[PDB]
C-alpha cells in the first residue's frame, strides 16, 4: 500500500527531526538528512514496480478537502509522465547531499532544511492534478532556491542574481494565475479530469493559452526571456546550482504537457508557427552566444538552454513519437547537465577560478576525472548509444513528419553543438599543462567517484535500452496525443 | 517550623487550588 | 494558623515527591554525573601547625588560597585566584601591596640552592596579572608587570620596574631606576619622573579601590538579595511619570560607589 | 554512544522536573534559601561518558578542575589552580610526578587543527608551576620550567629538562638530559648529574608534602566558621 | 492522523519553537512542554467540531437564502 502520502511525508519527517538538532551534532545531521533521502528514493522506485501501465485513468490519488464545499481540494495522482519526474527529483537530491557532504561544518543543518524542504516541493509538483494547487507548489519553489542561491552562494554578486531569478517568476507566475482565475470563474472547478471535458471558446481559448505561456516560457528558456538562467544559475553553490537545471528548468516544459497541450487542443494548433519559430531561433542564437565565452558554468548552462528550447519543438509537435522522444530527452538531460555541472564544480571546489584560461593540461593529472569528464562531454555531444540521442533523434523525427523546414533548424542545433562543447573539453582537460597558475591539485577521492556512478549507469541504461521507459508511459502519450478530436 | 506563618500567601495559595480544582471539575462536568 | 499548618504540610509533601523524582532521574542517567557537594575550597588554612597572620584591613579574595605562614600587611589585597603559598618558608607581605589577579608565590625548600631565604614583598608593591614569584625578595615601591616569572634569588630595587611577560633568571639583582624584561635580563631604559608617578598613583589606586571588592564579596545572604531587588528596581529611570507624580527616585547610598574610584 | 545520550537528557529533564517540584514546596512554605550564590563548582567535572578516573592515594587541591578523561596515577599531585581538562582525549598522568600551581593541560579542543593529540604524562615528571603543556606527551623522570609554553606534537623523553619561560614548538622532540630554553626553544647546555637527582629528590619531596596537605586539607569543615558565615 | 496527534504534536512544536526563540534550550520546562500538547490537543479537536459546526450551520442558510432568491417568480 505504497502510496503517494508517504512519499511527501518522509521528507516533512525528516526536515521536522533536522530543526530539532542542536548545530554541535554535525555527525548526525548528515547521516539521518542523507538516511531520509534516500528512503525518499527507495520509496519513489518501489512506486515504479506497482505502476501498472495499462490504464488511461490516474494512478494511485489521494484527496484532501481544500474549500468548504470540496469545490477545489488536494488530488494527488501520476498518470505515465509525472512518474519519471518523480523518481529523478528523489534521485539527484541524494547527490546533493553527497556533493555538499565534506563542507556541511560551514553550511550547518540549515543547508539540508532548504534541499530537503525542496525536495518534497518538488515531489508535490509533479504529481498534483489539481490545477491551482499546482500553481501553489509551482511557484512554492521560489523560496528553497532563493536561499541556497542567495544565503550560500559563490561570490558577493549573488544579490543581483538572486533578484532577477525571484521577479522574472513572479512576473509570469500571476500572469498564469490571472488565467486560474478565468478559468475557475468560468468553469467552476480547477480539478483536472473535469477541466479537460469542458468546451471552451476559440477567442478565450488564444488568451488563456498566452497566459499559460507567459510563464512556462520563463521556466523553459526561451529567445525574449532566458537572461535569468545564466547569470543567476552561473551564481550558486554547486550543491543547490545542479537542481536548478535538474528540476527547476523541467516545471514549465512539463506544465506544457499537463497544462496546456491536452487543455488548449484548439490553441496550440494555431500557435504551433509561432513555437517553432521562438525554438528553432533559440538553438541558433543560444548556441552561437555559447562559443564566445569564458567562464566555465555559463557554457554548460548556456547548452542547458539549447536543449530545452529543442525539446519544446519535440514537444508540440504532436506525435505519440514527437512527446515519448520529448519526455526521454528531458530525462537524459536531467540526468547529463547535472553530471556535468557537478564536473566542473568539483574543479571549483578544489581551485576556485570558474575561468576556462587557467585551466589546462588536466589530462597529465587527475585521469578519472577526464575520462569522467570526457563521457558526459559525449553525452553532451550527442552521440548515439548515449540516453541523449534517443532523445533527440525522436525530436527530429516529429518534427520533420509535420513540418520540414524546423526539422533542418533543430538538427542545426545539433551540429552546433559539437562546437562548444568538445571547445570546452579540449580547452580544460586536454591542453599544454602550465604550473604557472594550476600549482598543486588532487583528483577525484571515493565521494565524487561514486557520485557519478549512479549517473553513468543510468545514462548507458537508458541509452542502450531505453524499452521499459517507453514501454511504461505508451498509453499516457496516446491518451495526451488524441484529446478534443475524434479522427 | 510548623506553619508557613503569611497571612496574605496563603489566601493566593487556596485560590490557587480551588482555580484548579475548579477547571478539573469544569472539564469534568462539563 | 491552621490554614497555614495545612499548607506548610503540603509543602513538605511536594518537597518529598519532588526530591524523589529528582532521584529518579538522576538514577536513569547511570550515575554517570558527578554530584556539586559542597565547598571545599578554605582560605587560610594550616599547613602543618603555622597559621597565616593576616590584617584586618588586607582583602583577600574569597578564590584565593593563602596558606602556611603569610604575614600580610595593613592596607593590603589579595585578589582573586591567587595563591600564597608559604608552606616551607614565611611569606612576608608588607604594607600597601596588591597581589593581584591569578598570582603565584611560592619558596623553595630550603635547599634549591644551599642558601635558599624566604619570599619577603616591601611596601607600595605592585606585582601585575598573573605574575609567578619563585623564592623572590622584592622591596619597598617596587614594580613588577604582569605574568613576570621571577626566579629564585632576584632582588628588585626600589623603583625598578620588570617589564610584563619577563624571565628574569636566577639570582638577578634589578638596580634601583631600571626597567629589566624579556627572556634574558635585556635592561631596556631608565627611569621617568612620569613614570615614577604613575607607580605611585597606581599603587594608592589600588588601595582605595580594594575595599569596594572586600565589602561586595563578604555580604550576607539576607543582604545580598536585599541589594539585588534594590538594583532590579532602579535599573532603568523615568523622568515622565516621575515629574507627574511630584516624586523623585534618589538611588540608594548602598547602590553608590564612593567617588575615589570613579574616573 | 547516541542512545546512551539520550538517556541522559532523559534524565536532566526528570531532574530538573524534580528539582522545581522541591523549589516549589520550599517555596510555597515561604523559605526562599535556594536563591543563594553558592560556588557551584566541582573539583572533578565530567561530561556524558568520561568521569575522570583518580587514584584513591593521589592529592587534588580543592581549587583544581578536572575535566574529561583525565587520569591519575598514584601518588601524584594535583595542585591549587591548575585547570587539567581531558575531555576530547585521554591525559594520563603518570604515577609519583606533580602539576604545581596555577597550571593546566589541553587536550587542543577543536579537531580542525589536524587530530587531537592525548596528552602522556610520565612518571615523576616535576611539572613547573604555570605549565600550559598544550596536549604533548612528556616521558617519565623529567623536569618541566616554570612558565613553560609545551605545545601539541612535542615528546619530551626521559631526563629532558625544560628551562623556565620555555616556549618549544609544536612537534619538536627535547634530547634527553639536555635542556632547551628561550624564545624558542633553543639548546643551551646538557643536563649534569646532581641536577638529575635533583630531580627526583624533588618529586619525593613534593609527593611528601603533597600527602601532608590531604592529610591537613581533609580535616572537618570546622563549623565555627559555618557559623561566622550566617551570622552577620 | 486523528485530528489529536497532530494538535499534540504541534502544540509541542510551537512549545519548543517559543524556547528556543528566546535563545534558550529547547527541552527547559518539560511541564510547560506537555500542558502545551495537552492544550495544542483540544484546540485542534474544538477546532474540528468548530469547522463542523460552521459548515453544518452555514448550509442551512445558504438554502434559506437560495430559496428566498428563487421566490422571483
Ligand atoms: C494547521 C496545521 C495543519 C496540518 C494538518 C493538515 C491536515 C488536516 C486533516 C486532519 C484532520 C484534523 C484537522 C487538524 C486541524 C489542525 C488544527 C491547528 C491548531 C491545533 C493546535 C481533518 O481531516 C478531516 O476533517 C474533517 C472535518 O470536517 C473534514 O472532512 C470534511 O468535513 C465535512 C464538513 O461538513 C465535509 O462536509 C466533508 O466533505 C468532509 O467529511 C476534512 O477537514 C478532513 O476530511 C483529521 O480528521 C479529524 O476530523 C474528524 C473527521 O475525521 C474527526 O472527528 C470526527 O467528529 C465526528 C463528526 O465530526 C465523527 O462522528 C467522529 O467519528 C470523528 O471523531 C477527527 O477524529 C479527525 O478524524
Ligand atoms: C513519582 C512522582 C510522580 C510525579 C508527581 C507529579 C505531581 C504533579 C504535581 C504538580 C503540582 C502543580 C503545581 C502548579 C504550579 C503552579 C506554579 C507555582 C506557583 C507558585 O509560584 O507558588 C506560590 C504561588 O502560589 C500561587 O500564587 C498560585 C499557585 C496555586 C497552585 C498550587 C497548587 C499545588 C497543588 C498540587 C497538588 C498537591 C498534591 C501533592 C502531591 C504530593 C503528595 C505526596 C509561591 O508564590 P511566591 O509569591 O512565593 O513566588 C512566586 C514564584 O517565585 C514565581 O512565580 C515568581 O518569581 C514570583 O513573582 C512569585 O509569583
Ligand atoms: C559514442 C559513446 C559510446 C560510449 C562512450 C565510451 C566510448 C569510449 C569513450 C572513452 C574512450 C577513452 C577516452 C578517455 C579519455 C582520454 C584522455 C584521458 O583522460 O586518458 C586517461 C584515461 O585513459 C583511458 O583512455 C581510459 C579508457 C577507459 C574507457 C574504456 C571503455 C571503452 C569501451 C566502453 C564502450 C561501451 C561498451 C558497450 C556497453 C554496453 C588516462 O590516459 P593515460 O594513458 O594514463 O595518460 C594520462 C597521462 N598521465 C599518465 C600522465 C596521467
Ligand atoms: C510542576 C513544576 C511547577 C513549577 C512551577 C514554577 O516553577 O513556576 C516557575 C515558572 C516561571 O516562573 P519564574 O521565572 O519565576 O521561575 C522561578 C524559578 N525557575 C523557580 O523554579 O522558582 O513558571 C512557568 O513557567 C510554568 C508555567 C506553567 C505551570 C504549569
Ligand atoms: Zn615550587
Amino acid at each position: 500500500y505504497f502510496n503517494l502520502s508517504g512519499l511527501i511525508l518522509c521528507p516533512v519527517l525528516g526536515s521536522i527531526i533536522l530543526l530539532f538538532i542542536p548545530n554541535s551534532r554535525i555527525r548526525l545531521i548528515r547521516l539521518i538528512g542523507l538516511c531520509a533521502s534516500l528512503i525518499t528514493f527507495l520509496y519513489s522506485l518501489v512506486l515504479w514496480i506497482q505502476f501498472d501501465s495499462s490504464t488511461a485513468k490516474f494512478q494511485f490519488v489521494e484527496s484532501l478537502r481544500w474549500l468548504p464545499y470540496e469545490n477545489i481540494n488536494f488530488y494527488l495522482g501520476i498518470d505515465g509522465i509525472s512518474l519519471f519526474f518523480v523518481i529523478l527529483t528523489t534521485f539527484l537530491i541524494p547527490i546533493c547531499i553527497l556533493v555538499g557532504w565534506s563542507g556541511m561544518r560551514s553550511y550547518g543543518k540549515e543547508y539540508i532544511i532548504a534541499f530537503l524542504i525542496c525536495e518534497f516541493l518538488m515531489i508535490a509538483v509533479f504529481c498534483m492534478l489539481d490545477l491551482l494547487l499546482f500553481y501553489v507548489f509551482f511557484e512554492s519553489v521560489l523560496i528553497p532556491m532563493f536561499i541556497i542561491i542567495g544565503v550560500w552562494g559563490s561570490r558577493q554578486r549573488k544579490i543581483k542574481a538572486a533578484y532577477q531569478f525571484f521577479l522574472y517568476t513572479l512576473l509570469g507566475s500571476l500572469f498564469m494565475l490571472l488565467a486560474i482565475l478565468l478559468i475557475l470563474f468560468q468553469t467552476g472547478t480547477t480539478d483536472l479530469q473535469i477541466l479537460l471535458t469542458t468546451e471552451f471558446s476559440e477567442r478565450r481559448q488564444i488568451f488563456l493559452w498566452i497566459a499559460f505561456f507567459a510563464s512556462f516560457a520563463v521556466k523553459v528558456p526561451m529567445v525574449p526571456v532566458h537572461i535569468w538562467l545564466p547569470e543567476a544559475h552561473v551564481e550558486a553553490p554547486t550543491a543547490g546550482s545542479v537542481i536548478l537545471a535538474g528540476i527547476l528548468l523541467k516545471f514549465g516544459t512539463y506544465g506544457f504537457l499537463r497544462f496546456s497541450i491536452p487543455m488548449f487542443p484548439e490553441a496550440t494548433l494555431c500557435f504551433t508557427p509561432f513555437i517553432y519559430t521562438l525554438s528553432a531561433i533559440a538553438i541558433i542564437y543560444t548556441s552561437l552566444t555559447t562559443l564566445r565565452q569564458i567562464d566555465l558554468k555559463k557554457i554548460i548552462a548556456y547548452s542547458s538552454v539549447a536543449h530545452m528550447n529543442l525539446v519544446t519543438i519535440g514537444m508540440f509537435s504532436l506525435n505519440i513519437q514527437g512527446i515519448g522522444g520529448s519526455i526521454l530527452l528531458m530525462l537524459s538531460h536531467g540526468l547529463v547537465s547535472s553530471a556535468l555541472f557537478l564536473c566542473v564544480g568539483v574543479l571549483y571546489d578544489r581551485h576556485k577560478t570558474r575561468l576556462v584560461r587557467y585551466y589546462g593540461g588536466l589530462v597529465s593529472t587527475m585521469p578519472n576525472f577526464s575520462t569522467i569528464f570526457f563521457f558526459f562531454t559525449l553525452a553532451n555531444m550527442s552521440l548515439p548509444g548515449t540516453s541523449s540521442f534517443i532523445g533527440e533523434f525522436l525530436i527530429l523525427v516529429g518534427a520533420f513528419q509535420r513540418n520540414s523546414l524546423v526539422a533542418t533548424l533543430a538538427a542545426l542545433g545539433m551540429i552546433l553543438g559539437a562546437a562548444y562543447s568538445l571547445w570546452l573539453y579540449n580547452r580544460v582537460v586536454s591542453g599544454n599543462l602550465k604550473p604557472d597558475f594550476l600549482h598543486k591539485f588532487s583528483d577525484l577521492n571515493g565521494r565524487e567517484v561514486f557520485i557519478f556512478i549512479p549517473f553513468l549507469v543510468g545514462l548507458v541504461w537508458m541509452g542502450v535500452y531505453p524499452k521499459v521507459f517507453l514501454d511504461c508511459m505508451h498509453t499516457s502519450v496516446s491518451n495526451l496525443v488524441q484529446h478534443g478530436k475524434f479522427h | 517550623p510548623k506553619v508557613s506563618e503569611d497571612k496574605n500567601r496563603n489566601y493566593a495559595v487556596v485560590a490557587g487550588v480551588v482555580a484548579i480544582v475548579g477547571s478539573i471539575g469544569w472539564y469534568l462536568k462539563a | 494558623g491552621t490554614l497555614g499548618r495545612a499548607i506548610y504540610t503540603v509543602g513538605n509533601w511536594i518537597r518529598g515527591t519532588g526530591q524523589a523524582l529528582d532521584r529518579v532521574g538522576s538514577l536513569l542517567q547511570g550515575s554517570h554525573r558527578i554530584e556539586e557537594h559542597l565547598s571545599r575550597h578554605r582560605t587560610l588554612m594550616n599547613v602543618f601547625d603555622k597559621s597565616p597572620l593576616v590584617d584586618k584591613d588586607v582583602f583577600v579574595a574569597p578564590s584565593a588560597s593563602v596558606i602556611g605562614d603569610v604575614q600580610i600587611g595593613k592596607g593590603s589585597s589579595i585578589w582573586y585566584g591567587c595563591v600564597l603559598r608559604g608552606d616551607v618558608n614565611n611569606i612576608s607581605v608588607g604594607s600597601g601591596t596588591n597581589i593581584q589577579d591569578n598570582t603565584l608565590v611560592h619558596v623553595a625548600k630550603t635547599n634549591i640552592s644551599g642558601k635558599v631565604l624566604p619570599t619577603l614583598i616591601g611596601d607600595n608593591v605592585t606585582v601585575g596579572h598573573s605574575a609567578v614569584i619563585h623564592g623572590c625578595t622584592v622591596e619597598d615601591d617596587a614594580f613588577v608587570g604582569m605574568g613576570a616569572t621571577l626566579l629564585d634569588g632576584v632582588v628588585v630595587e626600589k623603583h625598578a620596574m620588570v617589564a610584563a611577560g619577563s624571565l628574569v633568571k636566577q639570582n638577578t639583582r634589578i638596580p634601583s631606576g631600571e626597567v629589566w624584561g624579556g627572556n634574558p635580563a635585556k635592561f631596556m631604559r631608565k627611569l621617568t619622573d612620569e613614570e615614577i608617578v604613575y607607580i605611585s598613583q597606581s599603587a594608592k589606586n589600588y588601595i582605595n579601590l580594594a575595599q569596594i571588592h572586600a565589602s561586595e564579596n563578604s555580604k550576607s545572604f539576607e543582604q545580598i538579595e536585599v541589594e539585588r531587588a534594590l538594583r532590579k528596581k532602579y535599573a532603568r529611570k523615568d523622568e515622565d511619570y516621575d515629574s507627574m507624580l511630584g516624586i523623585t527616585r534618589e538611588t540608594p547610598p548602598e547602590l553608590i560607589l564612593p567617588d575615589n574610584v570613579l574616573p | 554512544g547516541t542512545l546512551g545520550r539520550a538517556f541522559y537528557s532523559v534524565g536532566f529533564w526528570i531532574r530538573e522536573t524534580g528539582q522545581a517540584l522541591d523549589r516549589l514546596g520550599c517555596r510555597l512554605q515561604g523559605k526562599n534559601y535556594f536563591r543563594e550564590q553558592l560556588s557551584r563548582h566541582r573539583t572533578l567535572m565530567n561530561v556524558f561518558d568520561k568521569a575522570p578516573i583518580v587514584d584513591k592515594e593521589a592529592f587534588v587541591a580543592p581549587s583544581a578542575s578536572v575535566i574529561g578523561d583525565v587520569h591519575i596515577g598514584r601518588g601524584s599531585s594535583i595542585w591549587y589552580g591548575c585547570v587539567l581538562r581531558g575531555d576530547v582525549n585521554t591525559v594520563s598522568v603518570g604515577s609519583g610526578t606533580n602539576i604545581q600551581d596555577n597550571s593546566l593541560v589541553h587536550v587542543a579542543k577543536s579537531n580542525l587543527s589536524g587530530k587531537v593529540h592525548p596528552t602522556i604524562i610520565g612518571d615523576n615528571v616535576t611539572i613547573g608551576h604555570s605549565a600550559v603543556l598544550h596536549g604533548c606527551t612528556v616521558e617519565d623522570e623529567t623536569f618541566i620550567g616554570m612558565g613553560a609554553t609545551l605545545l601539541d606534537g612535542v615528546v619530551v623523553e626521559k631526563h629532558g629538562m625544560v628551562a623556565a619561560g620555555a616556549l618549544v614548538r609544536q612537534n619538536t622532540r627535547i634530547p634527553s638530559g639536555e635542556v632547551w630554553g628561550g624564545n624558542p626553544a633553543r639548546f643551551l647546555r646538557k643536563l649534569t648529574d646532581e641536577e638529575i637527582a635533583f630531580i627526583s629528590q624533588s618529586a619525593t619531596n613534593y609527593s611528601n608534602l603533597a600527602q601532608a596537605h590531604a592529610a591537613e586539607n581533609a580535616k572537618p569543615l570546622n563549623v565555627i566558621e559555618f557559623e561566622k558565615v550566617l551570622r552577620k | 492522523i486523528s485530528a489529536t496527534m497532530v494538535g499534540a504534536l504541534l502544540g509541542l512544536g510551537t512549545q519548543m519553537y517559543s524556547n528556543a526563540l528566546r535563545k534558550l534550550p529547547y527541552m527547559r520546562h518539560p511541564w510547560e512542554h506537555v500542558v502545551g500538547m495537552g492544550l495544542g490537543a483540544v484546540f485542534a479537536n474544538q477546532l474540528v467540531k468548530w469547522d463542523v459546526k460552521l459548515k453544518e450551520d452555514l448550509d442551512v442558510m445558504l438554502a434559506k437564502a437560495r430559496a428566498a432568491n428563487e421566490r422571483r417568480y
